[PDB]
DNA sequence: TTGTGGGAGCTGTCACGGATGCA
DNA sequence: TGCATCCGTGAGTCGAGGGT
RNA sequence: CCUCGA
């Protein structure tokens, strides 16, 4: 049965089927809280435990953690007058901001997730810029270049999920190919080069 | 039709956090809570948030018509203060 | 001026050296051809009349008088009544271009016809004019203005109409079976086919196949007269044999039968569906394309009569025996009449049989459409009504015939929102070549055979330009010199050759005519008269393969090395060196780069930005020579020699579809004497007339401290201080007042709970003022709507019962600047309901504001140049930082060299070395005679002065000898140094450490482009938001402030991590546990443990779609019974009494 | 640099002297003795030889320090035919049905191809560009198939104590007194829990059953002159529902055992997806 | 599988597929191959149902196949494809998310299925902790608390 | 209220009775809402008497809209005060 | 075989296979096939409804 | 509800398995 | 009652923006 | 749905 334009109408059933049925699209995955996205640049400096985080995004990432340092400490009166500052963007956050970030850990993602390298356990560091910085080891786990790749940020909250990033899923915790047992966070063309 | 993908379709709800700051009251909640007699201020805030009929409010507290519809004229014009 | 400078046509154009070797013995043509001569030839223009005379058929005929004749008369069934139709015409535009973009309308010009009424009955005629509708007009730049957006007709690649065979072989049998497809222009499908069981099938539109000697006896043909014209093969013999119908009435009874099945058959149903199903040119139509290519491929009525264009029984014997034939090992034939037809399977990706439905065909079959239910209506109307009464207006109704066109310009996938990007973008957009679309082939059926180069795509389309995604080989573009035909196939120009003699007599050729010649190439030497010089020349034959042939037996020669590439590939220099993939890719990005606020012509140029800037339209061009009466940034008028004055208005500061910039400057002084054709003005990405998409940067390709690791760039902080890569973007914001149940919104300044200063920046209307500089989370419009008594919050409550305010309760809905915008409002457009204009039903008030801002370059951002070598800026440094040379002058990009050598992309160190040449200038040593390698040079580049533009074009450029040759006489700078050797490198210091590296670098400079791929616009972040109604769960995308998808197979990578709690927290309290994610937001805010997950929505509404597929479905308790999923909300109530 | 891409000198004998065979096998197919599937085999074969010799003068006309030399040998990025590519000459390009073409891409990418040999060479790269598309979809729902076979084999128990297992060969023995390695133990025998002890010819247990079997445990049983090895494997895991960790081995991301609530079918069935592109 | 045996049809399917991944140069270890391999020869088929209640020619896992017996009944050993296996689980909701949804969904309404909720994409899909790395009971209920000598300083 | 602690998860086929014992009502009407004051038609495919009030504790009549009506059922219209969530869980069924 | 699995799937459990007909459709709630006022008089709705 | 009046638009997809349907 | 045919499966992930 | 990015 055709709607306007002889397009079939989506009955009871195709709901269900396809990638884009209840199953694929909104029970085996969904859309989370607490996340975002951004263009990845070469750091360097960072160390094989530690990322770039854009200071915006951190900022919102961490939003109500900020909040309640912010009234924690005495620059907010009440809760709704630290949310007022904090959209503000308001001097006083950043100082507070760095504070609640510090040894709280994100994970980072590189679509295709071909396997489970590609999402890893970074330490961050507030960065100027809008851009993540990722540690040029984790480039080959991720399949990452710097043609315009792009990738996501998920903060996870609970203290599970933090052990779990911290332990589990951190940088500097899986060196090794999980299919090979071969070193993936080596020394790659230009250090090789160096060497 | 809809979009091709049903679940771009908004929820027209406020957020979680929308939600937080609008349940609670401003800085004024210390104003009601402890300038006001707590003859006004259970009679006040048991008539504007809940709605109760005026003889509902007469049961909570065991007051007629004549202590109930003063305490809230009175507790108005306390709060109208500040 | 000499003959080595390009584009010496063009007046005032850049004196741009070239060292092409070859003549151009022919211009490119208008590169905006493509559209503007199939609208003209769509409405009947003078224009299109002088060349369908020219050089066109004998007998010119209009896209709509061809539909009126195909449609009058309109007779009714007594024939008592007629209505014709005759002379298009059209009044003149309703509004201007700017005036339509404005107003959000359609820029369109009113249709009138003659309508004129005879009636057999009381001899009288009545003709009048009437009223067909508003046609949708294509600007000069060869677009659209629809509903306010500026959209391009993407001309569509589809099967000619004709007849065409396929053989398939079969693993059963290992016989190679042959089927035919006979493809009209209007009607349904026949199609043949012999069986595995060698059994001849002819199929009808959606029918089960039927035995051959059916249609025969269909169309009366008796037993024996079968057997005297088939047999031959046997196969029609052993089909005959077969138990089939007996005789011709009956044989029209069982296909009556086949058709409209269910129905109870008749013997004259068959003979009035037979009639108009394949021979009745009301109902069946292939037009003179596909009666060309059937009476060109069976034979048939080779002595040029065009009269009728429908199947007729000559046709389908001539095709019968074709497939008959076909089967058998037989490769020629002959009909009654048919004169050396071969006998082979048809390719369909050949450009012969695969023709071009341009925007005018696709107009006309839309009005084709119209004009059939209009032609239905007026029918249907006439019989009705009486003779007293009716007129030519009356019986016409134009509603479906508006419908139609506004349907096609409105959901087409053929009518494209515009790519605006550059000049470039929207210039190869009007040349793009869809194969996808109504008609043509569907995206699940794009196989991998219409995806891949045609070895007839050669001079038509390129083989270079094409996405790279899952678009690949199905979006072509036009080459430089092709041209659309009459019949809607693609030609080419060639040169003649007579006798060994290159004549300079140019004849465009299709590929069918391609493929009997013997067509030579560019690169062939000549003789100063026009001869050979080879004994043999490279030659392309018929299959698409190269050989070599004595010049004596060579019929054509190519026009041009760039011949074969489309305008955007004919602009990287060094094409040549630069493998396909990488070519492809630096000639999608020259469709990306963004306007810069100063444009700067390549030092570096292939010849193409000059023609490339001018057809492109956004630049300003002088109609008429003259003198510039008056020239200020607003416009500029010129005084021509008659005494008439022509003004150029200038878009200044205009956004363009993609929010870049649209900013023409004059660059013509107030005396200045202008030829026709000479550049006035300068539009976007354009210097003094030539396409300026980029920068020329002083580049060294070597690594540094691992910055520009892996494709990443190290930019010279100079960059961002002048401002060199900096661009303009502009972005538009609009909201409405509307109506509501509750009462009226309204746009006021007074907002509930506002203070006075973030409402400083606001008028007395509520909107803000222009030259404001707004920050992210700014009010831009006030705007109240009506509110509930309901809805009020519990402090809402209070401030409304303490006070008794007025009965409008009003919620803050004003239009506030989304999250990572800033800049300057520079412009406000406002509608009301108060005024005259025009807005949908129950909108009050409709205001947009446009915010501009200036970007410059910044980490994140991508940097490409013209040969595939793309990356993002991973570190600005300092000017102090960046490696300097001995001058003292530092580099400004550094470019890693693992990129190069790998990536197959040669051309940009090319490139860079010829991009040194032209910044320091050259002196050939010619004392001692001209050196060997500088002998091919021509004598204007034996010397160049510093900043010198040079084309080099594409497969005519520079050679290996000469490059080198000229690394070596490169002038020194100021001081008398020469600070590049023969070799392109030179010796840097460390302006870190201060020492010197310890090998020389090769610097230069490179043509940088800024992608519009720009870090200000992809970052996004999001704690809470906007969710789903649907599923509960958050929206998607960054313009809805939504959350990013965790998808299945991040949830794999979880499981193989092993961390079940993450995952279930991703799963639970951040996509759709709608109590677990306030508790979550609670805990945050006051420091406590974050709760227990809850139960996914999205499983609950499984179970409810589950259930609506009567599927009882039920959740069960470890003891049997069933689990009630659903919630009492009294603990909201607990805490908020108890607050 | 332009310099430092140097062209075999010795590129246009190297091609005339293929032409002159070439055209030897032309006049065998003008005579009528060769097949034209045996003409195009046959050049097929003269001009895969001339690829061939013209990158060997190259490699010997390159000095070692030479920076496009350096970068593909020490292994830091790219391999010898892009070099041959680049600076010798590009050789044999695909049909856009899959064959190669009678006439080769003659000129380098220094040299900058003629206009008929970039049209050529389109074919191959827009067919391969095609080609790879389809090749990942593939590979995904290939990956799709065995993460959702494989999400029930989880490790459960530590030792199931099954005495079964599979036998490897470790190596092989020549008629010299060598011992020819075998090239399947990094994927075979490395990494492994011993099944049975591997004891010598009168001698004394060389590794003791458990063993991790690394580098350490398989140069021993090498040295010792042993030639095939029993391991316990999941294929042979007594365990009812999951498999267990000592018949399962090492853990390949953590080096160790693998630990008890790893998912190892998950892992396994990315680890068999990940590199499914690159096959042909 | 028939003539030589399962244990000799593991081997023959891992040096197959490893010979295909070696051909082009891909060095994935044995035990990958091999956890997917015991997932095909996980099932026998019912050549004589006999005192069972099983249909003959029905594929059972062969943990059912050997505890069902109780004598107080011929099984052939199966290979089986990887489809065919994720189709055959234990869990219908597992394999509704998988392929042919409608096919799955009304055999389990006509077989009256009840999905016993325990692998972990149906936990994922109902949102409970997955049956494997930290959600197994080993590790998701510890008991924690300080020592008596850290209590006291 | 319920932490997903379920033993298992069954399914079958649904009879009529299980039709009728889910639904809250009968749909009777094609016609969707009220162009002009949005407000969905009775006996419709958006029916607030059996699917559920569009809006908190608000009656379709307008007689009772407050909290303090909860769990009354309006005797002119029908709707029950309640809240709009129930609104995604209230089946309606269709006699043949 | 092959008629016997469904003949003893209706069977062995106490479903009817009455089921297999139906005399009242089940309707799914309307949140969960929205209809959304566009911009003016224009409505969009699910193919459900 | 009287005197006539039957449609769009598609195929340019590929590989595989098992119920269906006819010889 | 023995297959050939037809019909019904499946065909990568994540992003941005614009439309009906 | 289309166009585009990796
Ligand atoms: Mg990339
Ligand atoms: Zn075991
Ligand atoms: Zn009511």
């Amino acid at each position: 049965v055709t709607g306007p334009g002889n397009r079939p109408l989506k009955s009871l059933s195709d709901l269900l089927k396809g990638k884009q049925g209840r199953f694929r699209q909104n029970l085996l995955g969904k859309r989370v809280d607490y996340s975002g996205r951004s263009v990845i640049v070469v750091g360097p400096q960072l160390k094989l435990h530690q990322c770039g985080l854009p200071k915006l995004m951190a900022l919102e990432l961490f939003k109500p953690f900020v909040m309640k340092r912010l009234v924690d400490l005495n620059h907010a009166q009440n809760i709704k007058s630290a949310k007022r500052m904090v959209e503000r963007q308001r001097p006083q956050v950043w100082d507070v901001l760095e504070e609640v970030i510090a040894e709280h850990p994100v994970l980072l993602n590189r679509a295709p997730t071909l396997h489970r390298l590609g999402i890893q356990a970074f330490e961050p560091m507030l960065v100027e810029g809008k851009a993540i910085q990722l540690h040029p080891l984790v480039c080959e786990a991720f399949n990452a270049d710097f043609d315009g790749d792009q990738m996501a940020v998920h903060l996870p909250l609970s203290a599970e999920a933090q052990a779990e990033a911290r332990i589990l899923m951190l940088s500097s915790n899986n060196i090794l190919s999980p299919a090979s047992g071969r070193p993936l966070a080596m020394p790659r063309l230009d250090m090789v080069t160096g060497l | 039709a809809l979009p091709e993908d049903y679940d771009r379709v908004p929820a027209d709800e406020p957020n979680p956090e929308q939600i937080y700051h609008d349940a609670r009251l401003g800085p004024d909640l210390q104003a009601a809570l402890q300038a006001l007699p707590e003859e006004f201020r259970m009679a006040v805030y048991y008539a504007d948030v809940e709605g109760f009929p005026y003889k509902e409010i007469a049961e909570i507290m065991d007051t007629p018509i004549g202590t109930v519809m003063s305490r809230l004229h009175r507790g108005r014009r306390q709060l109208r203060g500040l | 001026r000499p003959q080595s400078s390009s584009n010496n046509s063009v007046p005032g154009a850049p004196n741009r050296v070239s060292f092409a070797k070859l003549r151009e013995p022919l211009e490119v043509p208008g590169l905006l051809d493509v559209q503007t001569d199939s609208f003209e030839w769509l409405i009947g223009s003078p224009r299109w009349r002088e060349s369908a005379a020219e050089r066109g058929d004998v007998n010119p005929v209009g896209g709509l008088e061809e539909v009126l004749y195909e449609l009058s008369p309109i007779e009714d069934f007594s024939g008592s009544m007629s209505l014709s139709f005759s002379d298009p015409r059209f009044d003149d535009v309703k509004a201007p271009v700017d005036e339509c973009k404005d107003k959000d309308m359609t820029y369109a010009a009113p249709l009138f016809v003659t309508a004129e009424f005879i009636n057999n009955n009381t001899g009288e005629i009545k003709s009048q004019t009437v009223f067909m509708g508003d046609f949708p007009m294509m600007t000069e730049k060869g677009t659209f203005i629809i509903n306010g957006t500026e959209r391009v007709v993407v001309s569509q690649l589809v099967r000619s109409p004709g007849v065409y065979f396929d053989e398939t072989i079969d693993k059963s049998t290992d016989k190679t079976l042959h089927s035919v497809k006979v493809i009209p222009s209007r009607g349904a499908w026949l199609e043949f086919d012999v069986d595995k069981r060698d059994t001849v099938g002819v199929r009808i539109d959606r029918k089960r196949r039927q035995p051959v000697t059916v249609l025969l006896k269909a169309l009366g043909w008796t037993s024996e007269q079968i057997v005297e014209r088939f047999g031959f093969s046997e196969i029609m013999r052993s089909t005959l044999e077969k138990d089939n119908t007996v005789g011709t009435d009956e044989a029209l009874l069982d296909i009556y039968r086949k058709l409209r099945p269910g129905e109870p058959p008749t013997k004259e149903s068959a003979q009035t569906l037979l009639e108009n199903l394949f021979f009745k040119e009301k109902r069946y139509d292939l037009a003179r394309v596909g009666r060309y290519k059937v009476n060109k491929k069976l034979g048939l009525h080779v002595g040029e009569p065009i009269t009728s264009s429908t199947l007729t029984e000559e046709d389908v014997v001539a095709t019968i025996e074709y497939l008959v034939r076909l089967h058998e090992g037989q490769t020629t034939m002959t009909v009654p009449g048919g004169v050396e037809v071969p006998v082979e399977t048809d390719d369909i990706d050949h450009f012969g049989n695969r023709r071009l439905r341009t925007v005018g065909e696709l107009i006309q079959n839309q009005i084709r459409v119209g004009m059939s239910r209009m032609e239905r209506v007026v029918r249907e109307r006439m019989t009705t009504q009486d003779v007293e009464a009716i007129t030519p207006q009356t019986l016409i109704n134009i509603r479906p015939v508006v419908a139609a066109i506004k349907e096609f310009f409105g959901t087409s996938q053929l009518s494209q929102f515009m790519d605006q990007n550059n000049p470039l973008s929207g210039l190869t957009h009007k040349r793009r070549l869809s194969a996808l679309g109504p008609g043509g082939l569907s995206r699940e059926r794009a196989g991998l055979e219409v995806r891949d180069v045609h070895p007839s795509h050669y001079g038509r389309m390129c083989p270079i330009e094409t996405p790279e995604g899952p678009n690949i080989g199905l979006i072509g573009s036009l080459s430089v010199y092709a041209r659309v035909n009459p019949f809607g196939f693609i030609e080419t120009p060639y040169r003649k050759v007579v006798d060994g003699v290159v004549s300079d007599e140019i004849v465009y050729l299709t590929a069918d005519e391609e493929d009997r010649h013997v067509v030579a190439q560019a690169n062939s030497p000549i003789d100063a008269d026009g001869r050979f010089v080879e004994p043999r020349v490279l030659v392309r034959r018929k299959a698409g393969e190269v050989e070599y042939v004595p010049s004596s037996e060579v019929d054509y020669m190519d026009v041009s090395p760039r011949q074969m590439v489309s305008v955007a590939t004919a602009m990287i220099p060094f094409l040549e060196h630069d493998d396909a993939n990488r070519a492809l890719m630096g000639a999608n990005m020259q469709r990306q780069a963004v306007p810069l606020v100063r444009s700067e012509a390549p030092l570096v140029g292939t010849g193409m930005e000059l023609r490339a800037a001018i057809d492109a339209g956004d630049v300003v061009v002088a109609e008429e020579s003259g003198v510039i009466e008056e020239v200020s940034a607003d416009y500029i008028t010129v005084m021509h020699d008659n005494g008439t004055r022509r003004t150029y208005r200038m878009r200044k500061f205009a956004r363009s579809n993609h929010g870049t910039c649209a900013n023409q400057c004059p660059i013509v002084d107030a005396g200045d004497r202008v030829e026709a054709g000479q550049v006035i003005a300068d539009g976007p990405c354009t210097d003094d007339g030539e396409m300026a998409l980029g920068k020329n940067l002083l580049v060294a390709i070597m690594p540094w401290e691992g910055h520009n690791y892996e494709d990443a760039i190290i930019l010279s902080n100079r960059l961002v201080e002048e401002d060199v890569l900096t661009s303009i973007h502009i972005e538009e914001h609009e909201i409405d007042a509307r109506d509501t149940k509750l009462g009226a919104e309204e746009i006021t300044r007074d907002i509930p709970n506002i203070s006075d200063e973030v409402l400083a920046d606001l008028d007395e209307r509520g909107i803000v003022r222009i030259g404001a500089e707004v920050r992210d989370g700014d009010i831009l419009v006030g705007k109240v709507t009506p509110k509930g008594e309901t809805e009020l919050t519990p402090e809402e409550r209070l401030l409304r019962a303490i006070f008794g305010e007025k009965a409008r309760e009003v919620r803050d809905t004003s239009l506030k600047v989304p999250h990572g915008e800033s800049g300057k409002v520079i412009g406000i457009r406002v509608f009301s309901r108060e005024d005259e204009d025009e807005l949908p039903a129950g909108v009050n008030e409709l205001v947009r504001v446009y915010v501009a801002q200036k970007r410059k370059i910044s980490d994140g951002d991508k940097l490409a140049g013209r040969h595939g070598n793309k990356g993002v800026i991973g570190k600005i440094l300092p000017v102090e930082d960046m490696p300097f040379l001995a001058d003292g002058t530092p580099v400004d990009i550094i470019l890693n060299t693992h990129g190069v050598p790998r990536r197959m992309n040669i051309g940009q160190i090319l490139e860079t070395h010829l991009g040194w040449c032209a910044h320091s200038g050259w002196k050939v040593d010619a004392a001692k005679g001209v050196p060997d390698w500088a002998a091919r040079l021509p004598d204007e580049l034996l010397e160049a002065q510093p900043n010198a533009i040079v084309s080099t074009p594409v497969f005519d450029g520079a050679q290996e000898a000469e490059l080198q040759g000229l690394l070596s006489c490169t002038l020194p700078n100021r001081d008398g140094d020469v600070l590049v050797d023969a070799d392109g490198k030179a010796m840097l210091f460390d302006g870190r450490s201060g020492e010197p590296f310890p090998y020389p670098v090769t610097v230069g400079y490179m043509y940088i482009m800024k992608l519009h791929h720009l870090v200000d616009d992809k970052i996004h972040a999001r704690s809470t938001g906007p969710y789903s109604m649907i599923t509960q769960q958050p929206l998607g995308g960054k313009a809805q402030f939504g959350g990013q998808r965790f998808g299945e197979m991040e949830c794999w990578a979880m499981q193989a991590y092993g961390a079940a709690y993450t995952l279930q927290e991703l799963l639970t309290i951040k996509s759709d546990d709608t109590v677990g994610r306030v508790k979550v937001y609670e805990a945050i805010v006051k420091g406590e443990n974050i709760p227990e997950p809850g139960i996914p929505e999205s499983f609950k509404v499984l179970l409810k779609e589950l259930q609506s597929l009567c599927l009882n479905v039920e959740v069960l308790s470890s003891d049997g019974a069933a689990i009630e999923l659903r919630e009492g909300e009294d603990e909201d109530l607990e805490r908020a009494a108890a607050n | 640099s332009m310099a430092d891409v140097l062209v075999p000198p010795r590129k246009k004998e190297i091609l005339d002297h293929y032409e002159e065979r070439a055209d030897k096998v032309e006049k065998q197919f003008q005579r009528g003795a060769l097949n034209h599937d045996e003409r195009n085999e046959a050049l097929v074969e003269i001009w895969k030889e001339a690829t061939d010799e013209v990158g060997q003068a190259l490699r010997e006309h390159y000095p070692d320090d030479n920076p496009i030399i350096t970068i593909v040998d020490s292994g830091a990025t790219g391999n010898f035919t892009q070099t041959r590519t680049l600076a010798g000459m590009k050789g044999l390009v695909t049909n856009p049905k899959g064959e190669f073409i009678p006439r080769p891409v003659k000129s380098s990418f220094r040299e900058g191809l003629t206009v008929l040999e970039y049209f050529i060479n389109t074919h191959g790269a827009r067919k391969g560009l095609a080609d790879t598309a389809l090749r990942t979809a593939d590979s995904g729902y290939l990956t799709r198939r065995l993460v959702d076979v494989s999400q029930d084999v989880i490790v459960r128990e530590h030792d199931c104590q099954t005495e079964r297992g599979i036998v490897v060969e470790l190596a092989e023995r020549a008629p010299d007194g060598t011992l020819i390695r075998d090239p399947y133990i990094e994927t075979s025998a490395y990494a492994r829990t011993l099944g049975t002890d591997a004891v010598d010819e009168a001698g004394n247990v060389i590794v003791e059953r458990g063993q991790d079997l690394g580098d350490p445990e398989i140069d021993a049983l090498l040295a010792a002159g042993i030639t095939q090895v029993k391991v316990r494997s999941v294929l042979t895991c007594a365990t009812s529902t999951g498999v267990c960790a000592t018949c399962y081995g090492r853990s390949m991301a953590t080096g160790k055992l693998v630990d008890i609530g790893e998912a190892v079918g998950i892992v396994a069935a990315q680890s068999i997806g990940e590199p499914g592109t690159q096959l042909t | 599988l028939r003539v030589q045996g399962p244990r000799e049809v593991q081997i023959h399917l891992v040096r197959e597929v490893q010979e295909v991944y070696r051909a082009q140069g891909v060095s994935i270890h044995d035990k990958h191959i091999e956890v997917i391999v015991r997932q095909m020869l996980r099932r026998v088929t019912i050549i004589d149902s006999g005192s069972t209640e099983f249909l003959p020619g029905s594929l059972i896992d062969r943990a059912e196949f050997e505890a069902e017996n109780r004598r107080v009944a011929a099984g052939r050993p199966v290979l089986m494809g990887i489809t065919k296996a994720s189709l055959a689980t234990d869990s219908w909701l597992s394999a509704a998310s998988f392929q042919e949804t409608t096919r799955v969904l009304t055999d389990a309404a006509i077989n009256c299925r009840s999905d016993k909720l325990n692998g972990l994409k149906e936990n994922v899909i109902i949102g409970k902790l997955i049956p494997a790395g930290t959600g197994i009971n080993r590790y998701r209920n510890i008991a924690v608390q300080p020592t008596e000598e850290a209590r006291a300083a | 209220l319920d932490v997903n602690f379920f033993d298992e998860l069954r399914i079958g086929l649904a009879t009529a009775e299980d039709i009728r014992q889910w639904s809250y009502g009968e749909v009777k009407k094609p016609e969707t809402i009220n162009y002009r004051t949005l407000k969905p038609e009775k006996d419709g495919l958006f029916c607030e008497k059996i699917f559920g009030p569009t809006r908190d504790w608000e009656c379709y009549c307008g007689k009772y809209k407050r909290v303090r009506f909860k769990g009354i059922i309006c005797e002119r219209c029908g709707v029950e005060v309640t809240r709009a969530k129930v609104r995604r869980e209230r089946m309606g069924h269709i006699e043949l | 075989l092959k008629r016997l699995k469904v003949v003893a799937a209706f069977q062995q459990s106490g479903n009817s296979p009455m089921g297999m007909v139906l005399d009242a459709v089940p309707v799914i709630p309307p949140e969960l096939r929205p209809m959304v006022q566009l911009d003016g008089g224009r409505f969009a709705t699910s193919d459900l409804n």
